[PDB]
RNA sequence: UCCCUCAGGAUAGCAGAAGCUCGUAUCAGUUUUAUGAGGUAAAGCGAAUGAUUAGAGGUUCCGGGGUCGAAAUGACCUUGACCUAUUCUCAAACUUUAAAUAUGUAAGAAGUCCUUGUUACUUAAUUGAACGUGGACAUUUGAAUGAAGAGCUUUUAGUGGGCC
RNA sequence: CAAAAGGUGUUAGUUCAUCUAGACAGCCGGACGGUGGCCAUGGAAGUCGGAAUCCGCUAAGGAGUGUGUAACAACUCACCGG
RNA sequence: GGCUCAUGGAGAACAGAAAUCUCCAGUAGAACAAAAGGGUAAAAGCCCCCUUGAUUUUGAUUUUCAGUGUGAAUACAAACC
RNA sequence: GGUUGCGGCCAUAUCUACCAGAAAGCACCGUUUCCCGUCCGAUCAACUGUAGUUAAGCUGGUAAGAGCCUGACCGAGUAGUGUAGUGGGUGACCAUACGCGAAACUCAGGUGCUGCAAUCU
RNA sequence: AGCGCCGUGGCGCAGUGGGAAGCGCGCAGGGCUCAUAACCCUGAUGUCCUCGGAUCGAAACCGAGCGGCGCUACCA
């Protein structure tokens, strides 16, 4: 008896924002300044290294925009690193780097620029971008779409950036937001970055939390113990993953276990479908008839 | 049914408000630092009143918020001073509550003659697990009518835990 | 005030008492509803209208003078609660006056038509052709006290007006028999001033809270 | 005094639109403009750079220059007794394509298809358009349509 | 004392001898067009000139 | 348009004359077809801003007081603040909606389609972009009607109080 | 140049009401008993009003339209009728 | 780069209409140096970090318009940030 | 058909109340050594995918719902307006001729559709 | 309306370096006198006109707004 804040006048005059601002999934202020191109290039479709951190997955897509909707050049997911032998830690800094390497290698395989722009074959964990070769075509300009993720130093979203740059893509950046960018003096130390590349931070937690709370070492790392995996092996696991990704990123789907028709048949069963006009005619007639005769 | 509607203290906000910045508020900051174990935040005056004896930008009040088993322990300490007896006022329509303690030397704190005496405002922000949705950056949303911690549920919980009465 | 023939016709655009006027002499008419302004709709079935058959501006003065005249006559003949009269024309148009002044004064005002923009003189009700002035609602038994009241009121305004015994019920937009056909079933309810009719739309239980003589 | 400022008399036209406030939808930017392409001029008041004068609002020209965030349009400006060649520099949110020229450029291909087809067949093409011709002789049948004799109405109030 | 402005007879004056279109040449004004497009376009057209001067045999 | 300009001038327009380049053009104080732009007339206020008349309902927690057992965080009111659904009438400097008349642009050889050439611009690229080479489609040459010749230039008169 | 407002001047028209005695006319029989109808008061009795409102033989007559009175009474209007 | 403003609602010692604290609603009803209008909601607003594109070179363009000037503005290009 | 990531148009998509959701996915959720940010690991950061969960989110459905979007010979050829007359009228204004033609209101329907890539009993 | 001077206790005012409010009149209460006046003592009464800012320091210093006083102008 005070507000009636959600009035008919309010709802009539209410402008709803863009459906993906209502879903809270897209920064259009960013997306405009990001996708829009120099018009003197006409049709050179701007590619974006779109990186997304869900729970238990690192989605990383190379997307270019049409008037009708975004399309994908190549797409990688961290759930398909276990083919290369990263079974545990799918959504960590090391997985991000590996998915960044995989998505870069997939594109350059597709586009036929794998032979040149191989990337970095001796990882020191240095900040460096892929230089354009003289007497040859230029490297792939892709721009990192981050979304609603903050630009913090030592983010996995920049793990994927480092992965892609090492994977042979030209993703331009500075060393500011890398793990081990010492804040006081304007310098990167490649030790902590190379640690984070090869899961050094997870492995250096393993031996500390193994000697300390073993109840917490049974809570976490229950898969790492079940695999007989130890704290030392992880550097060589990720090195085997890097080389196997670089050898064969051949874009392998599943076997599709009950095909698209069989899935539709099964999914359509429980989903409630809309009533008709005669359905509501009977419904309201019944809900009137309830009150008609003193209940 | 009721799997994860656990209804746990989100935070406890301990607020002290002086109309004076300098000697007594540098003391009251050390009081909240002593109790909680966190360097607190000195609130600044919004607009001059000239009746209470404050101006704007004058650093009038100071408060802190605690989260988890600490907040539960300080709420125990504060409730036993209030006798486990809190009026059916003091408990907001959004299922939060609070109370005021006079003479901070209660709660098993020493007098600390170097600083002196102060009053506090306890406010317990009550909440059910999975309320991150409203506060997280990406994919925001409002909790359903089910998950909205209401007055009646905060009252009936405050009875069950702490072994207290509502007095009204 | 000046004569009415100075400001009879709708020559200038609607000049309302706005945030740009700011300093207007208040309307001479303040009471628009007289008689039994609290009567049930079913109490007063017959409605008659005094409609302007011409287009012009009517002074706030004329409105009050004609209202005074009509209500007086009807209250004296029938009684002060045998009808409800309603003025349906509000003085919003502001009339200006140049007011040619004798001396220049200390402020050095001006002579004839230099800065001739006028000052608020009084208000006017901009009536149109087939636009209603006075609505009345009485019994079907009267009609005669009512038309004669409205006739005595016509002598106050300029131009030409007509008296129309409408086929509507009270101040409703429904006809005499078809309003009764809604009042047959529980399709009608009463505020006290006016009536709310049942809509064939909205939340069903919310509609059934009222009109329980409908759904019966 | 009198006011003849750049954005003067432009309350209602550089107004946004009812419930079409806020952001520009991205198709606007993804659209490609090339030289010789006929484009409209209609400012987006939400964007206050490279915006056209209220004169050019509503006009249609042809793109002459193409650069980063902007085009260049040629418009015909009558002043006294003769047109001039007015070159605007417009950011790309203040313009759009003309379906005017889109419906012509598809009619050209429709004519090209009709003629190239009917060159090697039985020919009665008539490529030119003709206006609304006086309607031909038809028989109107009164089978369950026996004409309703309408009469004019008497006058009545309301 | 005078009057101030009227647009009376101004149409008649204009239309008597005038209202005329700017004639539209082929090869339009390539001035105030993107300078680096021009800088290149020169070298393109010079290239096409050399290529037809080579073709003439 | 500018001027210590307002009884004057320069300026552009309207005007005359001298012609000139060519020979029915792709021009037109016009319509049609297609595609823009508009916020005026009308309309609207149980749609926002502002104005504005009338009751009904809730008021309950709250500004005016007891009528009352001194006394009721109270049974009956006038009540102000309001909220709810209705109601009468309005807006040059309100508005969702929104004309008519006027108004932009297009309706093709400087066109379309298919190959291919340079370029220091741009592209991840052998992709483009601008301009072309070489071919192909002139009966309907890509709406109506008109066309008195169409375009071009120089120079200079008067006028710059107007009025209906 | 003429306005509002008026005319049983005259013409046409709109709606409702009356007619086998209409009814209008246009003259003339009555306008009543109960009843001194309640309260207001020296007084109000048909007519200070708040208001009620029935009957009798009834052709019809208000438990009263105007003169008249301290208050009645009376003459007279609807209302019907030779 | 983070956040959301007016106002209202329910609440916490002194503290009340107004000092500070917490939650709920909140299409802008706030704010943006001024006049007024337009514009703006993960911003153009409020809080925080770094700077000096308030720079150099001259040209084209729009409004006023004689298509002169002045003022203001636009879009590039070449440098340096 | 389901879900996700990125989207196009930007309410047929929003609002209000309720009621469902197998799979997978999404989520909530767990921990604080490290990078990192806080007065508070609440938000942001890193770790795990383990300890639990569909209650919330999310998706879908329901309602003579609000709102929005459609359509109509619905109102209405009304209001208005271009053109014309030595039409009418004291005037205000109005009728007719040739054209163009709304807004409200009423009633009927509707309640997102679609692009790419991957996944899914 | 303009021009000039102003705004602090009930009245009239001072006030300054910016840190922090006094002077006279009155007002209330004492003393003196036989008593009244004169006289001598005490006290009490403050949104320093307002909203902002410069500032660690303002009532003063800057800006804007409000109010007050006096003069000039003004003869139907």
């Amino acid at each position: 008896f005070q507000k009636d804040a959600k009035s008919s006048a309010y709802s009539s005059r209410f402008q709803t924002p863009f459906r993906r601002r209502r879903e809270g999934k897209t920064d259009y202020y960013q997306r405009k300044r990001l996708v829009t191109q120099h018009k003197a290039k006409y049709n050179t479709p701007k590619y974006r290294l779109v990186v997304r951190f869900t729970n238990k997955d690192i989605i990383c897509q190379i997307i270019s925009s049409t008037i009708t909707g975004d399309v994908v050049l190549a797409a990688a997911y961290s759930h398909e690193l276990p083919r290369y032998g990263i079974t545990h830690g799918l959504t960590n800094w090391a997985a991000a780097y590996a998915t960044g390497l995989l998505i870069a290698r997939r594109t350059l395989q597709k586009l036929g620029l794998d032979e040149t722009y191989k990337g970095v074959e001796e990882v020191e964990g240095e900040y460096e971008l892929t230089e354009a070769v003289e007497d040859g075509p230029r490297p792939f300009k892709v721009f990192l779409d981050i979304g609603l993720q903050r630009t913090t130093t030592g983010a996995r979203v920049f793990g994927a950036l480092k992965g892609a740059s090492d994977g042979g893509l030209y993703v331009p950046h500075s060393e500011n937001r890398f793990p081990g960018w010492d804040f006081e003096t304007e310098e990167i130390d490649p030790e902590l970055l190379r640690s984070y590349i090869f899961g050094g931070h997870v492995s250096q937690y393993m031996e500390e939390l193994a000697d300390d709370d073993e109840e917490r070492f049974s809570e976490l790392f229950k898969g790492y113990l079940a695999d007989d995996i130890d704290a030392d092996s992880l550097e060589d696991i990720y090195t085997s993953a890097h080389e196997a990704i670089r050898a064969d990123p051949a874009f392998k789907p599943t076997e599709k276990k009950f095909t698209k028709e069989q899935y539709a048949a099964e999914s359509k069963k429980y989903r409630q479908t809309k009533l008709s006009k005669e359905e509501r005619a009977a419904r309201v007639a019944a809900k009137i008839a309830a009150l008609a005769g003193q209940q | 049914q009721n799997p994860m509607r656990d209804l746990k203290i989100e935070k406890l906000v301990l607020n002290i408000s002086v109309g004076e910045s300098g000697d007594r508020l540098t003391r009251a900051s050390k009081v909240l630092e002593q109790l909680s174990g966190q360097t607190p935040v000195q609130s600044k005056a919004r607009y001059t009143v000239r009746t209470f004896g404050i101006r704007r930008n004058e650093k009038i009040a100071v408060h802190v918020t605690v989260r988890g088993p600490k907040a539960e322990e300080i709420l125990e300490r504060g409730l036993k001073v209030k006798e486990y007896q809190l009026r059916d006022r003091n408990f907001s329509a959004t299922g939060n509550f609070g109370f005021g303690i006079d003479e901070h030397i209660d709660l098993g704190i020493k007098y600390d003659p170097s600083i002196g005496i102060f009053g506090m405002d306890f406010y317990v922000v009550m909440n059910r697990p999975g309320a991150r949705v409203t506060r997280r950056k990406r994919c925001k949303g409002t909790v359903g009518n089910s998950h909205k911690t209401t007055k009646e549920d905060t009252v009936s919980w405050f009875k069950q835990k702490y072994d207290a009465d509502v007095l009204d | 005030r000046r004569p009415a023939r100075c400001y009879r016709y709708q020559k200038n655009k609607p000049y309302p008492k706005s945030r740009y006027n700011r300093a207007v002499p208040d309307s001479k008419i303040r009471i628009y509803d007289l008689g039994k302004k609290k009567a049930t709709v079913d109490e007063f079935p017959l409605c008659v209208h005094l409609v302007s058959n011409e287009l012009e501006q009517l002074s706030s003065e004329a409105l009050e003078a004609a209202r005074i005249c009509a209500n007086k006559y009807m209250t004296t003949v029938s009684g002060r609660d045998a009808f409800h009269l309603r003025v349906r024309v509000h003085p919003f148009h502001v009339l200006r006056i140049n007011k040619m002044l004798s001396c220049a004064g200390a402020d050095r005002l001006q002579q004839g038509m230099r800065g001739a923009w006028g000052k608020p003189h009084g208000l006017a009700a901009r009536v149109d052709i087939g636009q209603i002035i006075f609505s009345v609602r009485t019994k079907d038994s009267n009609k005669d006290v009512v038309v004669e009241g409205l006739r005595r009121a016509r002598y106050k305004f300029p131009g030409q007006q007509k008296i129309i015994l409408s086929k509507k019920w009270g101040f409703t937009n429904l006809d005499r028999p078809e309003y009764l056909k809604k009042r047959e079933a529980g399709e009608v309810k009463d505020d006290g001033a006016f009536v709310k009719f049942l809509s064939k739309k909205g939340s069903l239980e919310n509609n059934i809270r009222e009109f329980p003589e409908y759904f019966a | 005094g009198k006011s003849h400022g750049y954005r003067s008399r432009t309350r209602y036209m550089f107004q946004r639109d009812f419930r079409k406030h806020g952001a520009v939808h991205l198709s606007t930017y993804l659209k490609v403009y090339k030289v010789g392409d006929i484009v409209d001029i209609k400012a987006n008041g939400s964007i206050q750079k490279g915006m056209p004068h209220k004169f050019y609002q509503g006009k249609t020209g042809v793109v002459y220059n193409v650069t980063k965030s902007s085009v260049g349009v040629i418009i015909n400006k009558m002043v006294g007794n003769r047109y001039l060649e007015k070159r605007l520099n417009l950011r790309v949110e203040h313009i759009k394509h003309s379906k005017c020229r889109q419906e012509f450029l598809e009619r050209v291909k429709a004519n090209a298809a009709k003629r190239a087809e009917a060159k090697a067949q039985g020919v009665a093409v008539q490529l030119k358009r003709q206006p609304a011709q006086p309607r031909e002789s038809r028989i109107v049948s009164t089978e369950g349509n026996v004409p309703q004799t309408l009469a004019p109405v008497p006058y009545e109030t309301f | 004392k005078s009057k101030n402005h009227t647009a009376h007879n101004q149409t008649r004056k204009a239309h008597r001898n005038g209202i005329k279109k700017p004639k539209t040449y082929k090869y339009p004004s390539l001035k105030g067009v993107d300078p680096k497009f021009r800088r290149n376009h020169k070298h393109a057209l010079h290239g096409t000139a050399k290529a037809l001067a080579a073709a003439k045999k």
